[PDB]
């Protein structure tokens, strides 16, 4: 048979735990993190607006 | 380069060292010039005081050589006293191995007398690192002043001075 | 500090600055329309006058 159609790309996450690592670096290793704690990263307080 | 204020130094608990120093003014006295008579004075008192923090910067800390240092290890910065206290123990180590598993139940020692007590040493394992524990800030960095702003740009300059700062590198 | 309608969260956002005379802190409570933010002479908010 031959009738015409579009694939549809949907995905699915479940349980999983939206995980980043608050790096440059994109590496979570160590408490004491690759741009958690840097030059001016540890910072006085600045508005956050996301 | 003839009226600064007084350097004031500002902090980051956790970490131990201080960001950077800054002026002094939601207490700085009003500049607008009185007269003649009164302008030696506001200059005067000043003057002296600039004294009383640049002789106690030598004295409460050895003067500055690394001026922001985080790898920083312990001489006047103080590490916890290192004092145990030993006591002794109702029952003896030996002298219940005679009894309870033969027949007689166990429920100085008024059974058989002995006297033996080991001491070990409470001090930290090793010595104190990185930044300053709990409250030692004060003695460490006394606010102090630089009376002569940027006098000589290309060489040195104020470097740790800035709270946007490491050691690494400058910028 | 103005703070709108129905919110619970407000905090005081300043950095490191100088504090050598303080006595301790004090707060209360005013209206926007009764009063604004005063240092003109008839500035666009005044519409109360109890």
């Amino acid at each position: 048979t031959a009738v015409d159609s579009i694939t549809q790309k949907k995905f699915l996450c479940d349980r999983t735990l939206w995980r980043i690592p608050f790096s440059s670096n994109f590496m979570s290793m160590g408490a004491l993190t690759d741009l958690g704690q840097n030059l001016l990263y540890a910072n006085s307080a600045h508005a956050l607006d996301m | 380069k003839e009226i600064p204020t007084p350097y004031m130094w500002s902090y980051q608990p956790q970490m131990g060292l201080a960001a950077g120093a800054a002026q002094d003014y939601s207490t700085r006295i009003n500049y607008m010039s009185a007269g003649p008579h009164m302008i030696s004075r506001v200059n005067g008192i000043r003057a002296h005081r600039n004294r009383i923090l640049l002789e106690q910067a030598a004295i409460t800390t050895t003067p500055r050589n690394n001026l922001n240092p985080r790898s920083w290890p312990a001489a006047l910065v103080y590490q916890e006293s290192p004092a145990p206290t030993t006591v002794v123990l109702p029952r003896d180590a030996q002298a219940e191995v005679q009894m309870t598993n033969s027949g007689a139940q166990l429920a100085r020692p008024s059974f058989t007398p002995r006297q033996a007590i080991l001491t070990l040493q409470t001090s930290s394992s090793e010595p104190r690192s990185g930044g300053i524990g709990t409250l030692q800030f004060i003695e460490e960095f006394v606010p102090s002043v630089y009376f002569n702003p940027f006098s000589g740009p290309p060489g040195h300059y104020p470097d740790q001075f800035i709270p946007n700062f490491d050691a690494v590198k400058d910028s | 500090y103005p703070i709108p309608a129905n919110a619970t969260n407000v905090p005081i956002s300043i950095p490191s600055r100088n504090w050598a005379a303080f006595r301790g802190w004090a707060f209360t409570r005013l209206k926007t329309k009764e009063t604004p933010s005063l240092g003109s002479g008839y500035d666009p908010y005044y519409t109360y006058s109890g």
